[PDB]
């Protein structure tokens, strides 16, 4: 009954090498033992994904490309454009033993689920969520989520993926767009020029997987009265419909005020609302990281969310740890919303979750 | 093909 907490000094040291998100690991993690957390939780030591494990979802031809490009950091490869490798997914020295290490983490949280030695199991490092088959895509070289699915696959025979990043998880959804035993259910940014495109209502999987990814497109601006309310609606009527023996759920951080990217207008309190709508299904639960720029407010958003996870209340000041200073100008733990309009109209938002319901009403 | 970023 205690969550299990997927982490080691190795693993933290790694996952801080992104260069998208640098130190962001040994933030989140300093925060959560600075709070005695970890404490109250069964530490995990991951394990590292096998060439075999990570190519039970990706293509042997992109994985010894990135072993490739791994070796010397090579930069300017003539096929690295064709696997995804750019400006997002840069060539950089030794990707391939930080793929293998994120992916490796979350099959061991899966693991642990799998036998049984906990319900809840936290890898806030993974959750790179937009990783395809072939190809690497918005900061993510593997995609961890689709191998924990994988892996839980061998247990549980009905999976619901819930992604709260604030991107599409299209990698996720592609990979299970053809199947019924897994559905994708995703609130995002959905604006024309916002990454990565993909992820309109519309859009609800194909074959035999009709119906069994669920979009939820939403505007700038969003706080966490109205997402909670969409995000409530949506998991009751999937709850009922799909009745998920497992879950694996992805809470990225760039939905939270302060974030660069500026778009949606979120609290942790409020997705703390959604993850307790989760976590009372008393399911097995799986729970990921992902996007978050702000890298004191996303160590924030997961600290709290893990103090959720634990149903206890933490202190509203910062305690004083290794990157304390990065906590102004404040230095609490609660982040305020930014004064800025939601772009959400109620008749939009209502049109989308009408939608939804009709779709649904085919998933038997 | 989208930038993230
Ligand atoms: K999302
Ligand atoms: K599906
Ligand atoms: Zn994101």
């Amino acid at each position: 009954l205690v969550p299990v907490y997927i982490y080691s000094p190795e693993y933290v040291s790694m996952c801080d090498s992104l260069a998208k998100i640098p130190k962001r690991a040994s933030m989140v993690h300093s925060l959560i033992e600075a709070y005695a957390l970890h404490k109250q939780m069964r530490i995990v030591k991951p394990k590292v994904a096998s060439m075999e494990e990570m190519a039970t979802f990706h293509t042997d031809a992109y994985l010894q490309h990135l072993q490739k490009v791994s070796q010397e950091g090579d930069d300017d490869h003539l096929d690295s454009i064709e696997y995804g490798l750019g400006y997002d997914c840069p060539a950089t020295e030794g990707i391939f033993d930080y793929a293998a290490a994120i992916g490796g983490a979350t099959i061991t949280a899966a693991q642990c689920l799998i036998d049984g030695m906990c319900k809840v199991a936290i890898n806030w490092s993974g959750g790179w969520h937009h990783a395809k088959k072939d190809e690497a895509s918005g900061f993510c070289y593997l995609n961890d989520a689709v191998l924990g699915i994988l892996r839980l696959r061998r247990k549980f025979e009905r999976i619901l993926y819930v992604d709260l990043d604030l991107h599409h998880g299209d990698g996720v959804e592609d990979a299970f767009s053809f199947t019924s035993k897994v559905m994708t259910v995703s609130l995002h940014k959905f604006s024309p020029g916002f990454f990565p495109g993909t992820g309109d209502v519309s859009d609800v999987g194909l074959g035999k997987g009709r119906y069994y990814s669920v979009n939820v497109p939403i505007q700038d601006g969003i706080q966490d009265e109205k997402y909670y309310q969409i995000c409530e609606s949506v998991l009751k009527e999937v709850y009922q419909a799909f009745n998920p023996k497992a879950v694996v759920l992805q809470l990225g951080a760039d939905t939270i005020a302060g974030d660069p990217m500026c778009s949606f207008n979120m609290t942790p309190v409020g997705i703390g609302k959604c993850l307790k709508y989760i976590l009372q299904w008393q399911l097995a639960t799986l729970i990921l990281g992902g996007g978050g720029f702000n890298l004191a407010n996303t160590a924030r958003c997961w600290t709290y969310l893990t103090g959720v996870i634990l149903g206890k209340t933490l202190s509203s000041e910062i305690p004083d740890h290794e990157f304390f200073t990065a906590y102004g100008p404040d230095y609490v733990l609660e982040i305020t919303p930014s004064c800025r309009p939601d772009r959400n109209e109620p008749h939009r938002i209502q049109q989308i979750l009408n939608y939804i319901k009709g779709n649904l009403k085919h998933v038997v | 093909r989208h930038k993230k970023x």
